[PDB]
DNA sequence: GGGCTGCGGTAGCGTGACGGCGAATACCC
DNA sequence: GGGTATTCGCCGTGTACCTCTCGCAGCCC
RNA sequence: CCGAGAGGUA
C-alpha cells in the first residue's frame, strides 16, 4: 500500500520474494544455456542463501 | 598466474571491463549479439551470454585480490568459502569457442508469436505478429470481440506473453 | 496461497540451524560438514559401493 | 525516463551489555 | 577413546499512551 | 497507515 505521496511504502517480504524469484529465473536460464560448473554452482549457492 | 571468477554489479560489466583493461588484468566474457528491445527499438546488442559473471586471469603477487575486489564495477569474487575459486584451464579452454545455438533472447518478442498490449486503448489484447517493419517498430494482428485488426506500433506499447 | 518451483532443491534453514540440527543428528553428521556440502565447497558420497 | 539493486571502492567500515546454557571442540590422557 | 574444560553462539532483557521527522540514491541501462 | 529514529507522561 502507498504512503501519502507518489511512492509505495514497500514491505520486506516482497523484497525477499522478488530476490528469490529473480535468482531462480536466472538459474533456469543458466541451466538452459548449459553454463559451466562453477557458474551454476554460484547460482545455486546464491539461490540457497536467498 | 591463474584464473578467477568475478561476479559484478548488474549492468556494469562494461565499466568494470574498462577498469580492468586500464589495469593489467586479462578479462573474458562470452559476448553474444542478442536482438534486444532497448527503448522501442529492436537493437542487436552484443551483450553477455552470461549474467554479471566475468573471468579474470591474474596472479595475486602482481595485483592483489583486494585490488581486484575494489575495482570500479566489481561486486565480489566467487568464493564458496574462504579463498576465491579457481576455475580449471579446461573451463577457460572450452569457453573459448562457445555460444553456438541461437540469438535466444529472453523476453524479447520474435515474429510469428503471441503477445499482449501494455498501454493505450488496446491494452489487454492478445496479438499475432504478421510482419514487423524491420528493427525499428512492429506490426500486430490485434484481437477484438468481433473482428481482428492490424496496426503498426512501436515496441513500448506491447510486450510478449 | 501459491508456490515457486525451485529449479534446484534447498535446505530449509530452520531444520539446519535449530541448534541442535535436526538434519545434523539425523544423518549422524556434523553441522560444519553439512554446511560445507550445502554451500558448495565439499562433496559427500552417495552409494560408494565397491 | 526507469527497473533494478544492495557497502563504494581500484579499502574498510565494526570498538560502551550481560547472563545462562548447551553443544562443539581442545588438551590431556 | 573418552573425560574434562574452555569457547562459541544462540536465546532472553516491563506495560500503556502521547508527540515529532523521515522513509531509496544511483544509474547505466 | 507499516517501519525506523528522537523526546515525554504514568
Amino acid at each position: 500500500v502507498p504512503l501519502d505521496g507518489g511512492r509505495f511504502a514497500t514491505s520486506d517480504l516482497n523484497d525477499l520474494y522478488r530476490r528469490v524469484i529473480n535468482r531462480n529465473n536466472r538459474l533456469k536460464r543458466l541451466l538452459d544455456l548449459a553454463a559451466p560448473d562453477i557458474i551454476v554452482r554460484n547460482e545455486k549457492r546464491m539461490l540457497q542463501e536467498a | 598466474q591463474s584464473w578467477y571468477l568475478l561476479y559484478c554489479k548488474r549492468g556494469q560489466l562494461q565499466r568494470a571491463q574498462e577498469h580492468l583493461e586500464r589495469q593489467a588484468v586479462n578479462c573474458l566474457a562470452p559476448m553474444i549479439t542478442l536482438e534486444k528491445i532497448v527503448r522501442g527499438k529492436r537493437t542487436a546488442v552484443s551483450e553477455p551470454l552470461f549474467p554479471n559473471y566475468l573471468f579474470v586471469e591474474f596472479d595475486p603477487e602482481v595485483i592483489h585480490t583486494t585490488t581486484i575486489n575494489a575495482t570500479r564495477g566489481v561486486s565480489h569474487f566467487v568464493r564458496f568459502g574462504a579463498s576465491p575459486a579457481i576455475v580449471p584451464s579446461a573451463v577457460i579452454h572450452q569457453l573459448s569457442v562457445y555460444k553456438p545455438k541461437d540469438i535466444v533472447d529472453p523476453a524479447t518478442p520474435y515474429p510469428g508469436d503471441k503477445v499482449i498490449i501494455t498501454e493505450g486503448a488496446f491494452e489487454g489484447f492478445q496479438a499475432i505478429f504478421t510482419e514487423p517493419d524491420g528493427e525499428a517498430r512492429s506490426m500486430l494482428l490485434l484481437n477484438l470481440i468481433n473482428k481482428e485488426i492490424k496496426h503498426s506500433v512501436k515496441n513500448t506499447e506491447f510486450r510478449k506473453l | 496461497m501459491g508456490h515457486i518451483e525451485l529449479a534446484s532443491p534447498t535446505a530449509h534453514i530452520w531444520f539446519l540451524k535449530s541448534l541442535p540440527s535436526r538434519i545434523g543428528l539425523l544423518l549422524d553428521m556434523p553441522l560444519r560438514d553439512i554446511e560445507r556440502v550445502l554451500y558448495f565447497e565439499s562433496y559427500v558420497v552417495i552409494e560408494g559401493g565397491m
